[PDB]
């Protein structure tokens, strides 16, 4: 041993911690890519809440259906009964990644019997662990069945002497999505004693037509999509709205406000609510804002380290609330602490206001591969939360070094933020053109950077993506034709083609155009009059960026009120949305032209102290 | 002092740890923060710049103080060239192909020894092998580029 040797091994040490420096820099960056983009989608889709709330006050106050399905069908049987030998058979046909495809009579049987179960239950579940002394909570699934059977093979079946509670988002998100619904009712029905659910903002009708879900169960049951489609959002309507545990702790989806009371909650039909984005089906009897506020409140709440309670501008929906509040409420219900899914975290579960508000999260790569590791709960009998952690599909990831595990995470964000980008190419060469008044091809950084962020508004760390969107620039001008060609290639255009937008409403949900069309009712004949269409065509498009530019729909009632304005005439009425959507899809295509199996054991996983986290 | 497009970059880098949005982070993460802007300082120095910046033990550190900190360390740099050497002088008999066992033993021991996860993410990467061996130019020639 010499001077030498400490020389050279703390010149490598430094190096190789600078490096490791380095490389978690580029992971908070790409993870807050990742978080920014969700949320500005989740913020313009929460738009319509707000213009069904604002219409409404301008505006004055057994039957056997299933057919024999096409290709390839499993033979799998399950009777009315279910016990737990029929959960390991739609385990091992759900395990499968070809060949899984149930017959459509045992679907809707299944759907139907927890459709049918789920009505008795009252808007918030009492769960006792006296008898069990064990519960575990789960976070969102977003149809990560292998995730699920994950939990299930380490922790056990669901039983007396181990109960679990699902916090809502089962769906839509994945690409597996239907089998971990089926999966989770089926269990439900086995065991009536020992599973409880929670409904979650994705439980929604309307959300589901934008992540993906219709599509999905389109594509697997083309010939009987309409009717599980309508069992599915039966089921909705009776989950339950949250959970108490030994009459000390909450468990709901998204959180609450300074408002909120479970007095209130306990009373509120909650037959009405189909659907949260949209307003709810009465009776004739005039809504009321405050009960639908509490339920959007419960849903879609977010936490905010800083005091007060403000409107959630970030998601678009919901309140922020902070420590203040959080306390408040805890001393007005009495409760310990509240526990809560909406949010994803990198390592699956934190900790906020003093320990009183404990997020978990149970979807493992819900990103992309390697974005962040899924957890779950264990609470003893003196409720002490002890976390656990795994991440699913190991074998492959183990296939790749440290650097490519990296750079596919990193690519991945880039080809979405490039994607999401891809809309306003024509405002932001407008843009960069406007801030070059000699037209010699380079721009600033400062420029640069306001324009991204003006253009965008999605408020990332621009300086630091210099180097990656606009490759090659020095440290002072940076050319806008590189960045421009980068919106420009054919893949990502291929790729933004099969990403579904905003609008669409007739395919997404035609009841979102009926409840337009039957809330504008003046009177309860059905018949409408121009002056009140034109008004509501004006709050639309004031709200939706390029809706109809209140020519086209004008046009169209020109086109066919022969007999002057009145009755909503059913289908042919709504060709002149249907003409209106397919001329606009037409002109801006023309504008754009013009220029392996499942397997538990493949997993990691660590066991967390509730202290040492 | 600083130039006029790092008193922007270094505002961009250091929103990303803050907690808070406060403009002051938690003073553990300041080894974290000041590598990644390419210094490279030992624990040693961030001991010794920690005392000179920090009297109650507040553990809080906002902006105008960090950017005084990094522009007194940025008048010393270091290439890539001088990282060969280092492997160099740990070569025994020129071999190239040093074993992964006296590699772990000895910057776990000598110097400043890291943690145990550092060297196992370390020799994760590198002894991409089953030999047990690991070739230090490739691996410092995949790692700088
Ligand atoms: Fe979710
Ligand atoms: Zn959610």
């Amino acid at each position: 041993m010499d001077e030498n040797a400490i020389r050279a091994a703390i010149f490598i040490q430094k190096w190789y911690r600078r490096h490791q420096a380095r490389r978690e820099m580029q992971r908070r960056c790409n993870w807050q890519i990742f978080q920014n983009l969700e949320y500005a989608s989740e913020q313009d889709q929460a738009e319509l809440y707000k213009f069904f709330n604002d219409l409404i006050k301008h505006m004055p106050q057994d039957k056997d259906d299933l057919v024999e399905e096409f290709g390839d069908i499993v033979n799998a049987k399950i009777e009315l009964p279910i016990r737990k030998n029929h959960i390991d058979l739609l385990i091992d046909v759900f395990r499968k990644k070809r060949g899984n495809r149930l017959h459509p009579k045992y679907v809707a049987l299944i759907l139907r019997e927890a459709a049918k179960s789920l009505k008795q239950l009252p808007n918030i579940s009492p769960v006792s662990t006296a008898v069990s002394q064990q519960v575990t909570v789960c976070g969102d699934l977003h149809g990560k069945l292998d995730d699920l059977l994950v939990v299930l093979h380490k922790n056990g079946l669901p039983s007396s002497s181990n109960p679990y509670v699902f916090n809502g988002d089962f769906v839509d998100r994945g690409k597996r999505g239907l089998e971990v619904l089926l999966l989770l009712l089926s269990l439900y029905l086995a065991f009536p004693n020992a599973v409880f659910l929670n409904r979650g903002n994705h439980e929604d009708s309307v959300m589901n037509a934008r992540y993906g879900f219709i599509r999905e169960v389109e594509s697997k049951y083309p010939r009987n999509h309409k009717r599980i489609l309508a069992f599915i959002d039966e089921v909705y309507r009776w989950l339950p709205l949250g959970s108490v545990l030994n009459s000390r702790v909450l468990i709901v989806h998204g959180g609450f406000s300074d408002s909120t009371s479970l007095d209130l909650i306990k009373s509120i039909d909650r037959g009405k609510y189909v659907s949260i984005l949209r307003p709810p089906l009465t009776d004739g009897e005039p809504l009321d804002k405050t009960e639908w506020q509490q339920i959007f409140d419960i849903m879609w709440s977010d936490p905010q380290a800083t005091m007060g309670c403000v409107p959630n501008t970030l998601r678009g929906a919901g309140v922020w609330f902070g420590p203040d509040v959080t306390d408040n409420f805890l001393q007005r219900h009495r409760l310990s602490y509240v526990i809560r899914s909406h949010e994803c975290k990198p390592n699956g579960h934190e900790f906020m206001h003093d320990n009183k508000i404990i997020t978990i999260f149970s979807a493992s790569n819900y990103y992309a591969i390697g974005s962040n590791k899924g957890a779950y709960i264990r609470l003893n009998n003196q409720l002490m939360p002890h976390f656990v952690q795994y991440i699913s599909a190991a074998s492959q990831t183990k296939r790749l070094s440290f650097k490519q595990r990296m750079g596919i995470v990193e690519s991945s964000a880039l080809k979405e933020l490039a994607v999401r980008m891809r809309d306003h190419r024509d405002e932001l060469e407008d843009e960069f053109r406007k801030y070059d008044p000699k037209d010699s091809g380079y721009i600033s950084i400062s420029h640069w950077c306001k324009v991204m962020e003006n253009v965008t508004k999605l408020g990332l760390p621009w300086r630091l993506l210099r180097d990656k969107l606009a490759p090659g620039t020095d440290s002072q001008k940076v050319n806008y034709n590189r960045t421009l060609d980068l919106l420009d290639t054919d893949v990502i255009l291929e790729a933004e083609a099969d990403g579904m937008s905003v609008m669409d409403a007739l395919y997404a949900n035609k009841a979102s155009l009926v409840a337009i069309f039957n809330i504008i009712d003046a009177d309860n004949s059905g018949e409408i009059t121009l002056d009140e269409f034109e008004t509501a065509i004006d709050l639309l498009v004031a709200h939706m960026p390029g809706a109809y530019s209140k020519a086209e729909m004008l046009e169209k009632c020109r086109m066919m009120d022969l007999n002057g304005d009145g009755k909503v005439d059913l289908n042919e009425f709504l060709e002149a949305f249907r003409l209106s959507d397919l001329h606009r899809k037409e002109q801006q295509d023309e504008n754009i032209r013009r220029r392996h199996d499942i397997d538990p054991t493949d997993c990691e996983s660590k066991v967390i102290d509730p202290k040492k986290s | 002092q600083l130039t006029e497009e790092q008193i922007a970059e270094f505002k961009e880098a250091f929103s990303l740890f803050d907690k808070d949005g406060d403009g002051t982070i938690t003073t553990k993460e300041l080894g974290t923060v000041m590598r990644s802007l390419g210094q490279n300082p030992t624990e040693a120095e961030l001991q010794d710049m920690i005392n000179e910046v920090d009297a109650d033990g507040n553990g809080t550190i906002d902006f105008p103080e960090f950017l005084t900190m990094m522009a007194r360390k940025m008048k010393d740099t270091d290439s890539e060239e001088e990282i060969r050497e280092a492997f160099r002088v740990f070569d025994k008999d020129g071999n190239g192909f040093i074993s992964a066992a006296e590699l772990r033993h000895v910057m776990t021991n000598l110097g400043e020894k890291l943690t145990d996860e550092e060297v196992d993410e370390m020799i994760r990467e590198a002894d991409i092998d089953g030999d047990g061996q690991v070739n230090y130019e490739e691996f410092v020639t995949m790692m700088t580029s």
